[PDB]
């Protein structure tokens, strides 16, 4: 029998425009690289709401629907950092195809169970020490701060997590952190407030470039009442992975539910809420030095969202 | 409750500035209030500040963080005319020269970040 395989059925969503598509530091053409685009997007670890998982704290929720949106986005950006740290940015996922052990090690760290390094359980409970009740909605900085504390227990990754406050990135503090225990892989998270009710148009160009760097981990934030993990953009639209879908907790690891095998959702940049957190991953010091060099070159046309200072 | 601009008329505010600058020629009169939409950060006792013109944004941000009793870990942003101030060596005197209001005061609002969740 001869079959029609319906190639590109998944793109029945995406627009036509020839404007390039940027995904975490990678550029693609909608015309000739659809397969590459879908492969890159589907390979990212996708975390949605889950239900019927062990009660958080013994007597807490068995589901995070409705309140875990920003926690899930935090998981996705941190997982991308882990993916880059243990598998590399060139790694790609394929269904039913054997994946490296490090892959299952990364995925396991995010499974919905108390024993996992970055599970909803660990995040919600660590969040209490940050003044966040279990079940209370999170902002970008809060989840980034909780992740930093949880990464301390993860010796397998041995990451250096720097959260730059006050729109300032102090190179000297980062070097001392990454050289302290020679260079621990760096996860740089920068919480920002790009305006009062909307994002100032002057920041739009700078934000686009934040997705165009090799070290780009993307951005977490969302539309009013909807957290998203932004992985890039196309034209005047941001592309993202959405956690607003409740799926059964994985009860064995069958990983199909952790990959979004469709072109990413889109939203106008102008609809972006001003409260965000931009992330960058610098494997080695040379990668960091390269990042600084790039940030410095952004003194183009486009007001900076953050400033790079030495001391 | 009313903001500073609502409690004192424009002509009245212009006079407040004339007097204060007369008595303190090396100070910058600054109005710092919590953003109307901000809900997590506390409200300050005072909203009128007289800042030595050499004080930079890094120092201003830190002392205001202290006034609010915040930990370095908590999200805080000081916005002038809609944009956040970076923790840098820029003197308040330069910000005043380029961002001050027509009434003579330099206005700022502070905020943290919104939280997210779904229905």
């Amino acid at each position: 029998l001869t079959y029609d395989t319906l190639r590109f059925a998944e793109f029945e969503d995406f627009p036509e425009t020839s404007e390039p598509v940027w995904i975490l530091g990678r550029k693609y053409s909608i015309f000739t690289e659809k397969d590459e685009i879908l492969s890159d997007v589907a390979s990212r670890l996708w975390f949605t709401y889950r239900k019927n998982f062990p009660a958080i704290g013994g007597t807490g929720p068995t589901s995070d629907t409705g309140w875990g949106s920003m926690l899930r986005c935090g998981q996705m950006i941190f997982a991308q950092a882990l993916v880059c740290r243990h598998l590399g940015r060139d790694w790609r996922w394929t269904q039913r195809k054997r994946q490296p052990d490090s892959y299952f090690s990364v995925l396991n760290a995010f499974i919905d169970r108390k024993d996992s390094y970055y599970s909803i359980h660990q995040i919600a409970q660590m969040g209490v020490g940050e003044g966040k009740s279990i079940g209370q909605w999170y902002g970008p900085n809060t989840v980034a701060q909780v992740l930093k504390k949880l990464a301390v227990f993860d010796t397998w990754s041995s990451l250096a997590v720097h959260i730059a406050m006050d729109n300032t990135v102090v190179m000297e503090e980062i070097r001392r952190l990454c050289r302290t225990s020679p260079w621990r892989p760096l996860v740089l998270l920068i919480p920002l407030r790009l305006g009062l009710t909307d994002i100032n148009e002057a920041y739009v160009e700078t934000l686009k470039h934040c997705f165009m760097m090799p070290q780009s981990l993307g951005v977490i934030g969302g539309k009013p009442n909807s957290a998203h993990y932004f992985i890039g953009y196309v034209g005047e639209e941001l592309i993202y992975l959405d956690p607003h879908t409740t799926q059964p907790a994985v009860e064995p690891i069958p990983d199909e539910s952790f990959h979004c095998q469709h072109p990413p959702c889109r939203m106008s940049i102008a609809e972006l809420d001003p409260s965000i957190a931009v992330g960058f991953f610098c494997k080695t010091e040379d990668d960091f030095n390269d990042w600084c060099q790039q940030v410095k070159k952004l003194s183009l046309l486009a007001l900076p969202m953050f400033e790079l200072v030495e001391q | 409750e009313k903001t500073f601009k609502q409690r004192r008329s424009f002509e009245q505010r212009v006079e407040d500035v004339r007097l204060i600058r007369e008595q303190h020629p090396t100070k910058i009169p600054v109005i710092i209030e919590r953003y109307k939409g901000e809900k997590q950060l506390p409200v300050l006792d005072k909203t009128k500040f007289l800042v030595p013109d050499h004080v930079n944004m890094s120092e201003l941000i830190k002392i205001i963080r202290r006034r609010l009793q915040l930990n370095a870990n908590q999200a805080f942003f000081l916005l002038v005319n809609g944009h956040s101030m970076v923790s840098v060596s820029t003197p308040i005197s330069e910000v005043y020269e380029s961002e001050r209001d027509e009434d003579g005061f330099l206005y700022m609002v502070y905020a943290s970040q919104e939280t997210f969740g779904t229905a």
